[PDB]
């Protein structure tokens, strides 16, 4: 179950930051 | 036309009258106080003679007076330094015994406990070790006894006291017409080839007849009693000759060019004396009978009375080029008929050169026993890195303050001037861009390592072990100086300065100056000083380019020089003002010369200062920690703030115990600076309205109205106590660790 | 010619053949009387007890060189080589003075221009033919100059060999192009053309140079120059002088490099040990030739740029009282005209750039953009990673490299997303045909592509270094 | 509190090491906070790594120098004020728009400094950040370290 760090580290510092920023990014200059 | 004495008489009748009527001097401030606003103001306007008079003569007679009263304070100050020598000192033990006395003049009396100051300093003697260096002046003046001191002091208490007259005499008695203070070129001769040049040729004479001989036979191991007199070295030559066998020769060598003849007592030797580790006596001789020459030769290159010089107007106006325009064209107006824009130029200068100093005078300790003073050497070069950094800021200060009041835009048209007022948004945006820069490529590197090391990763530092940064252009300047006697220098026996390169020297047990080496902690801590010197910089050039407008406020020079804002508006204009930015400089100029003088501090005591074994080997004061510790934050936070603040905080039932109060009350005062600083006059007045409803309620409602200090003035007190605190602090520090290991 | 002051007298006749020639004899002359007189000087106080080196004699080194009058072991046994040589240049500066003076002052001011044989040595600045053809007739006497060094070094004796310290006969000279221009393409060495360790490489490479310089002479008096030639080239007189001082600061450089690595042509025996060397306190020959060559090299590096930036700065209409600072047709606007942000070659530059040279469609400028940035990204990653004393830092650095490509393909897709909305165009400097949402598409699938084999291909490069 | 929770801290490393002697007679002058508390606790957290090695208080020695570093940060918003910002920004606002290649990207948003409200809530929170970290690294490493 260790191996799970792996991907969940990764994803909330990586994946979760970009998803969220892009998406906010493309909302706040939404016009 | 003619430069000649031209003056008023009785301008200004001389009365108390004027003492008895404060604020006298601006008609705002005579009305009297309201609010005690008016109290500040009084203060604040008090030297800003501009604001008193529009009349540029009355300005400029004000201004010759007030430096008369200046020099009057400063030659009572040196007067008393060397009568506390003369009085209350271990100067005469010092002499005998350089090495273990410890240099003290100043003896604190038997009160409240505080006797405990007065520490066992060596030479029988109990007082506070001074750290001014004046003792080893003293040496180098060749001054053997109290007496001498003595008659020095009184020499400068009746110099103070003629310059006293002449400020009272030249403003109250004969005040010169503004036509005699705009002869810039007289001036400039009489201060290159008098003040400057006759200055160092009269001390070139002092060094040659008294000060070289006295100090060759300190030297050579003769009692201080034994030594003759510095007149028996005039009136007996036959001692002189014993010393320096070229005064034999007599005067005809120096008529008829045979200047070899003076080779013993004018040398190039270059080094330390290995005696005493300062420079030579005859070296610094031969110096001044150099500079003093070339001063007297420079200061005949301006044309006054004679038709033969130049006149500066003419040399400015013809400096033109393809890129600038008209050039310095308009600069001779600027700089003759505003007080602002020379105070601006000889700041900034004084403050330069006074950096300057600091540098030359540790790699070249002038003086005899100065080298091994460590405290002494860390102090001075502090000293005069502080008072250099403060002028500097004052430089840029009066800039903006002329750029505001003084600057005419129908003298400076398409001059250098004009040009640079053109692309100032080129200038900051490129000065913002290299400090931004440099902030990440220098500050950044330590906070890569902190990192790296706290990751147990010391492999992927910058560092010498890892991945090194080596200044190679400061190595290679090193070699070249190092390589320089016999070479590019051939009449030079040894470098300039042991710092380049050449051997370790050791005076009494301990390290004078040797080689220091350059590696990746010396590369990042220079790029550290780049940046926080770029960063100061593009605050002040910032204020002085942006001083008269900007694209927020187009109407700024209106506003004038020193005014909080121009409100909440434009999304808020707080500090906008060239003031504000001499404010913010002061900041940086402090975090800046911080980390120069704990550069020195650490460096020092890491890599040159320390014991010497018999064999030669060399024992460091914090044993060569620099290198590994001083590329990150956490070595300097440790291995210097930490460790080097041990004998400031233990000195308390010790002689050092007064270096732990002020370290405390320095701490102390900094904290308090920042009530200032992140607090605003809206809150304070509201304050004051309920304490005055109180004293209204009790009937003792003071009639001058109590008011929170100005916007302005609480940055300005904000600033004062931060700078205080912070310098202060060190100031303790710096003196209770060295005044123990060094 | 009566606007330039004393001090900028000899500007006066750059338009003027006659003194101009005069001029270039005469300074010859100079050159051919130091050359000549300094020989003897040198020749006067030879010490044969103590080394060359360390006695301030420059020429007799490299007299000693080329084999005249030394037996075994790089020992001066005979001088009167030197004297002959001395004597020969001391003369010939006293035939070019003559020549010089003749030229300057008594001569015609102005070289007649006709189809008579005194017409062929008038020029004019424009005619560029007649420039050409005498470019090629001094490459001629280059070419023969390099032949006699070849002749010296096969036939008349030969040249001094430091391998065995005597002076050996070159037989077998390298006619090898592979051996003799790998010193071009740094082969043998990392010093380049100055790591060369043999005579017989000195004589393939001056074979090399003899035949080149020839063959350019023919083909340069028989050719004229093409339209490329005539448009990226400035053609006044003050624009040859440029060009020049660039190829004297080269040579300058290049020389001085020679004589602090190189011991072969500089030997050991004559010029001193290696890189900046004093022998007793006394400095060296191979220091002072070094370090005074140096310090000329970047003296005429600076005369090239002074030279080349007058000539732009008069061939763009402007003076040198205006300046080269002006306003934008429109004062009230921001920016002003400096020569970094509106001279042509700045301008040229900057249009030809993918993101605003015509006729790229929207995915061909993100492809080159793509390709640029992709390859240089891939170094940073690769040589400072965590992995880069690893057997995996190339694959490491790749795949970072990809990363953060891929991040900066979000970023351009984020940034058309915030500003392509329904009709309302990007602000900013863009070429018309990235003002659309598809063409922005286009552009951040050439980026991506472009971006990823950039680095794909500095990949292959880095990991096939062999 | 951080008077508050000094005081609880000196008197209880006193009581936990069985030395309530030294709070007792230092505490009584701010000489003895200085020396006995802060930098006599500091020697175990500011070693967490150094030049020799690391520890497992590296994290607290590098959570002590962000919290130090982001308090000072807190300073620059607080003393610092807009109009000098905003003046800065114009000028990058004049580089950006006259920097040739990089003049093809534009904001959506006009660059301003940060409003007179905003910088005191930006700098009271940096500082107040900075004030928590300091002294939660200082306060758990010394007594980690002790115990
Ligand atoms: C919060 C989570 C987080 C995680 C899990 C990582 C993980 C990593 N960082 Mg750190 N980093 C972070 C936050 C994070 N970072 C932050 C906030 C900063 C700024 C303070 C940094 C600053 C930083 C620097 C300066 C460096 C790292 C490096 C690394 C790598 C070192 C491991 C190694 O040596 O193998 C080697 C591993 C590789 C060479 C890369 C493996 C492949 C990459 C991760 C992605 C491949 C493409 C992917 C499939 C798709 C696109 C990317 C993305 C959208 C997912 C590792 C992947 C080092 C590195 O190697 O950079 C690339 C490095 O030099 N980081
Ligand atoms: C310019 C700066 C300067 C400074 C900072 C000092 C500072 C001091 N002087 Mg010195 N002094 C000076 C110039 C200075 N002096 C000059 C120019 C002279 C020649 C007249 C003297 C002659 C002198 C004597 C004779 C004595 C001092 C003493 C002192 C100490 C006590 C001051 C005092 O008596 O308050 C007294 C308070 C008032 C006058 C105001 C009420 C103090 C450290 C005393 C000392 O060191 O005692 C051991 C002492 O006896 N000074
Ligand atoms: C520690 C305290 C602190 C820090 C860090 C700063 C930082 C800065 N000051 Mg400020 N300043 C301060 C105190 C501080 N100041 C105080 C107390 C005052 C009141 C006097 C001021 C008043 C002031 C003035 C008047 C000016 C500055 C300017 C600057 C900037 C200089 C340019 C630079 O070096 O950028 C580089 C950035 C740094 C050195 C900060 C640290 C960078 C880290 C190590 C790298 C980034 C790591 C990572 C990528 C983080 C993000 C990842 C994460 C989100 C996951 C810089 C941002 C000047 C400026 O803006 O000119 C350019 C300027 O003119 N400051
Ligand atoms: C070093 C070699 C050298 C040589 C070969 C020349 C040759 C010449 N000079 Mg020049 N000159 C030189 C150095 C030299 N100069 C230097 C160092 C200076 C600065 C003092 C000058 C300053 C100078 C001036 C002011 C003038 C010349 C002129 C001339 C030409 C003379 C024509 C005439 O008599 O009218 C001739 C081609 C004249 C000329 O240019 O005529 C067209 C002329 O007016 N020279
Ligand atoms: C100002 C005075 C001056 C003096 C006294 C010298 C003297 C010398 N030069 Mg230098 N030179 C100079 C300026 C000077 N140069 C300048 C300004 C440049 C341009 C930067 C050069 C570029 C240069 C190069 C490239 C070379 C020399 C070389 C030499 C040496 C041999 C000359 C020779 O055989 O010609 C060659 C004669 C012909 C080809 C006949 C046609 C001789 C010591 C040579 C040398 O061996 O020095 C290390 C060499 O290779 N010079
Ligand atoms: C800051 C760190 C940094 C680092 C560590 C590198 C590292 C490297 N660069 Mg890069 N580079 C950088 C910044 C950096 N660069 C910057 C800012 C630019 C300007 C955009 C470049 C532009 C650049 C070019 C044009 C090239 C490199 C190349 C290289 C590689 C040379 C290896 C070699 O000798 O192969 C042997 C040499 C060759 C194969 C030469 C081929 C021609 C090496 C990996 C070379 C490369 O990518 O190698 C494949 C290469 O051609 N760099
Ligand atoms: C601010 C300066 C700074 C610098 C120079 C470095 C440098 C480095 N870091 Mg460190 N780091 C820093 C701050 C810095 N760090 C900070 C503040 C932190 C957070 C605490 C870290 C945390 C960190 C981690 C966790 C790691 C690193 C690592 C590294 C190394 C690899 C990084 C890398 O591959 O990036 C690649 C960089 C680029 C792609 C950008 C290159 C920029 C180019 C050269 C600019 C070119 C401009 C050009 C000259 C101008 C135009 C050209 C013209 C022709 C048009 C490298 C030695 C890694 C390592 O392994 O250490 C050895 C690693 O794992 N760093
Ligand atoms: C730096 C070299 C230097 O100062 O160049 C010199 C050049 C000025 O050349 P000029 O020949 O016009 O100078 C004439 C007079 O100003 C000097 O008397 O400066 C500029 O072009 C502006 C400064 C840009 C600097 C950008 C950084
Ligand atoms: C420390 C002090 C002091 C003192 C000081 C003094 C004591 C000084 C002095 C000074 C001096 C004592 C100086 C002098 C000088 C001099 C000079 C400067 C001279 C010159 C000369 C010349 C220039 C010459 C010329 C000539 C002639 C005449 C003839 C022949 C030729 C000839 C050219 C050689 C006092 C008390 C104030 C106090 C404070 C501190
Ligand atoms: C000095 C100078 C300069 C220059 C510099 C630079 C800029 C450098 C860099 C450089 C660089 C930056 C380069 C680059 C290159 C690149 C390359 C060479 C690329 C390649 C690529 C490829 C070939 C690819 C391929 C592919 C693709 C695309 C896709 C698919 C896959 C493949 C792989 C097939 C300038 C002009 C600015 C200006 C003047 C001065
Ligand atoms: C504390 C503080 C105040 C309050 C401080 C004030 C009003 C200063 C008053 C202190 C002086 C020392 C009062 C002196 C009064 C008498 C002259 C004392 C007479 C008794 C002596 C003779 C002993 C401000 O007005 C202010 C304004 C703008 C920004 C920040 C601040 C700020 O931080
Ligand atoms: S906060 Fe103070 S300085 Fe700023 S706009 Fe308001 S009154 Fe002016």
């Amino acid at each position: 179950a260790s191996f799970l760090s792996s991907i969940f580290v990764p994803v909330i510092g990586w994946v979760v930051p970009i998803a969220t920023f892009s998406f906010l990014f493309l909302y706040i200059e939404r016009e | 036309k003619k430069a000649r004495v031209i003056v008023d008489k009785d301008p200004v009748p001389t009365s108390f009258e004027k003492w008895a009527q404060p604020g006298h001097f601006d008609r705002t401030l005579a009305r009297g106080p309201k609010t005690t606003t008016w109290i500040w103001n009084l203060h604040a306007l008090a030297h800003d003679f501009d604001t008193h008079t529009s009349d540029l003569e009355d300005i400029s007679r004000k201004i010759f007076a007030a430096h008369f009263g200046h020099l009057a304070v400063v030659t009572i100050w040196l007067s008393g330094m060397i009568f506390h020598g003369a009085k209350f000192s271990n100067y005469e033990a010092w002499l005998s015994d350089p090495l273990n006395v410890r240099p003290s003049a100043q003896v604190v009396w038997p009160i409240v406990g505080q006797d405990i100051l007065n520490g066992d300093v060596g030479g029988g003697f109990h007082g506070i070790q001074i750290t001014s260096g004046l003792f080893q002046v003293w040496r180098g003046w060749g001054i053997t006894n109290s007496f001498q001191l003595y008659c020095t002091a009184i020499g400068g208490l009746v110099l103070a006291g003629l310059f006293l007259f002449a400020g009272w005499f030249h403003y109250h008695k004969r005040a010169p017409k503004l036509e005699w203070f705009q002869n810039v070129e007289s001036m400039l001769n009489h201060h290159l080839q008098v003040l400057l040049g006759c200055g160092s040729l009269g001390w070139a004479g002092h060094l040659i007849h008294v000060s070289a001989p006295i100090n060759k036979l300190m030297d050579a191991g003769v009692a201080v009693k034994d030594i003759p007199l510095p007149h028996e070295f005039i009136l007996n030559k036959s001692l002189l000759i014993d010393l320096f066998p070229g005064f034999a020769a007599g005067l005809t060598p120096f008529f008829t060019l045979n200047w070899g003849q003076y080779a013993d007592f004018l040398t190039f030797k270059g080094g330390l004396n290995p005696v005493t580790g300062g420079l030579w006596m005859t070296d610094i001789a031969h110096h001044h009978l150099a500079i003093a020459v070339v001063f007297i030769i420079a200061g005949h290159q301006y044309r006054t009375n004679w038709g033969i010089g130049h006149s500066i107007k003419e040399i400015l106006e013809n400096h033109k080029g393809p890129f600038t325009g008209e050039g310095h064209k308009g600069l001779y107006e600027n700089l003759t008929t505003s007080w602002h824009a020379q105070l601006a130029t000889n700041l900034a200068f004084l403050g330069s050169l006074t950096i300057i100093i600091a540098h030359h005078m540790y790699a070249m300790p002038p003086y005899p026993y100065l080298a091994t003073d460590y405290a002494t050497q860390l102090c001075i070069f502090t000293h005069h890195i502080w008072i250099g950094g403060f002028l500097i800021v004052g430089g840029a200060a009066h800039a903006a303050i002329f750029m505001v009041r003084d600057y005419d835009p129908v003298v400076n048209q398409n001059n250098v001037l004009d040009r640079v007022i053109r692309h100032r948004d080129a200038i900051i945006s490129h000065l913002n861009w290299v400090c931004i820069f440099l902030g990440f490529h220098s500050f950044g590197l330590y906070i890569h390592n902190d990192t790296m090391r706290a990751l147990g990763r010391p492999q992927d530092m910058f560092s010498d072990t890892a991945i090194q940064l080596q200044p190679v252009f400061a190595q290679w300047v090193q070699n070249l100086h190092t390589l320089a006697p016999g070479g590019t220098a051939p009449n030079a026996l040894e470098p300039v300065s042991y710092a380049f390169g050449g051997g370790v020297l050791a005076v009494g047990g301990k390290v004078a100056m040797m080689p220091i080496a350059l590696g990746t902690a010396d590369f990042l801590i220079h790029h550290i000083h780049a940046f926080t010197i770029h960063v100061t910089v593009l605050i002040l050039l910032k204020g002085v380019l942006f001083a008269r407008s900007s694209r927020l406020i187009p109407d700024k020079a209106n506003l004038g020089f020193r005014f909080p804002c121009d409100g909440p508006g434009r999304g808020g204009t707080c500090q906008v003002s060239g003031w504000d930015h001499v404010f913010l400089g002061l900041f940086w100029m402090y975090n800046s010369l911080s980390i120069v003088i704990f550069h020195f501090s650490w460096k020092m005591q890491s890599d040159v200062w320390g014991t010497v074994d018999a064999a030669g080997n060399v024992s460091h004061i914090t044993g060569g920690n620099f290198a590994q510790s001083a590329i990150t934050i956490n070595g300097w936070l440790r291995d210097f703030l930490w460790a080097q603040a041990s004998q400031v905080i233990n000195s308390y039932g010790s002689a050092l115990s007064a270096y732990g109060l002020m370290f405390l009350g320095a701490h102390f005062v900094w904290a308090f600076s920042l009530m200032f600083l992140f607090s605003g006059r809206g809150y304070w007045q509201e304050l004051i309205e309920s304490i005055v409803w109180a004293h209204n309620k009790l009937k003792v409602a003071p009639a001058i109205q109590p008011r929170a200090l100005s916007i302005t003035q609480g940055r300005a007190v904000g600033v004062a106590h931060y700078l205080l605190g912070g310098i202060a602090t060190t100031w303790a520090f710096f003196h209770a660790h060295i005044l123990s290991v060094g | 010619p009566q606007q330039y002051g004393w001090w900028a007298g000899n500007a006066r006749f750059i338009n003027l053949s006659g003194r101009l020639l005069g001029a270039h004899i005469a300074h010859a002359g100079l050159i051919i009387l130091w050359a000549g007189a300094m020989t003897l000087f040198e020749i006067t106080k030879y010490n044969p007890s103590l080394p060359i080196y360390e006695q301030g004699l420059i020429l007799l080194p490299h007299l000693a060189t080329l084999g005249f009058g030394i037996g075994d072991g790089g020992q001066i046994i005979d001088t009167y080589p030197y004297f002959v040589i001395g004597v020969v240049h001391l003369v010939s500066s006293a035939v070019l003075a003559a020549g010089g003076i003749y030229h300057a002052l008594l001569g015609p001011e102005v070289l007649p221009e006709n189809n008579q044989f005194p017409g062929f040595f008038g020029y004019d600045w424009e005619d560029e033919d007649k420039m050409t053809t005498i470019i090629g007739i001094h490459l001629l006497l280059l070419g023969a100059g390099a032949w006699l060094l070849v002749a010296k070094a096969l036939f008349w004796g030969g040249l001094y060999d430091s391998t065995v310290a005597s002076v050996r006969v070159i037989t077998e000279p390298t006619v090898n192009p592979a051996r003799i221009f790998g010193y071009l393409f740094g082969a043998f060495g990392k010093q380049g053309m100055a790591a060369v360790n043999n005579l017989e490489d000195v004589v393939g490479g001056h074979i090399w140079v003899g035949i080149l310089c020839i063959g350019g002479g023919f083909w340069h008096i028989l050719t004229q120059p093409f339209a490329w030639a005539k448009k990226v080239l400035f053609w006044s007189g003050e624009a040859y002088l440029s060009y020049s001082l660039a190829a004297l600061a080269y040579m300058g450089l290049l020389a001085a490099y020679f004589v602090t690595v190189n011991d072969t042509v500089y030997p050991t025996e004559f010029y001193g040990p290696l890189g900046f060397s004093s022998t007793s306190g006394v400095i060296s020959v191979r220091t002072w030739l070094a370090t005074s060559h140096f310090a000329l090299a970047i003296v005429f590096l600076s005369g090239h740029i002074w030279h080349a930036l007058r000539v732009r700065v008069l061939e763009a209409g402007l003076n040198f009282e205006q300046g080269v600072v002006n306003y934008l047709d429109t004062p009230e606007l921001g920016n002003l005209q400096t020569p970094i942000n509106t001279s042509d070659l700045t301008l040229k530059f900057l249009v030809n750039l993918p993101i605003y040279r015509p006729g790229l469609s929207a995915f061909a400028r993100g492809l080159e953009i793509g390709m640029a940035h992709g390859y240089f990204l891939l170094g940073p990653f690769v040589k400072l990673g965590p992995l880069r004393n690893t057997e995996f830092a190339n694959q490491a650095g790749l795949l970072a490299t990809i990363g953060l490509l891929l991040i900066l393909s979000i970023c351009l897709w984020l940034y058309g997303s915030a500003w392509f909305q329904e009709g309302k165009s990007p602000q900013g400097e863009l070429p018309e045909n990235l003002k659309t949402a598809k063409s922005w598409s286009e552009f951040n699938a050439g980026w991506i592509v472009g971006s990823c084999g950039g680095a794909l291909f500095a990949y292959l490069l880095v990991t096939n270094s062999s | 509190v951080g008077w508050v929770t000094f005081y609880w801290h000196w008197k209880h490393l006193g009581i936990w090491q069985g030395n309530v002697a030294q709070f007792n007679e230092n505490s009584t002058y701010l000489m003895g906070w200085f020396r006995d508390y802060l930098w006599a606790n500091s020697a175990q957290l500011i070693n967490g790594y150094n030049p020799y090695g690391v520890n497992n208080l590296s994290v607290w020695a590098w959570m002590f120098l962000f919290g130090h570093l982001v308090w000072a940060t807190g300073f620059m918003f607080l003393i610092s004020w807009r109009g000098y910002w905003q003046e800065l920004i114009e000028t990058l606002v004049w580089a950006h728009e006259r920097t040739p290649i990089a003049n093809l990207v534009r904001w959506k948003d006009k660059p301003v400094a940060l409003s007179i409200v905003q910088a005191r809530v930006v700098g009271l929170a940096h500082f107040t950040v900075g004030y928590v970290l300091t002294y939660a690294a200082f306060l758990i490493a010394s007594t980690a370290g002790k115990f």
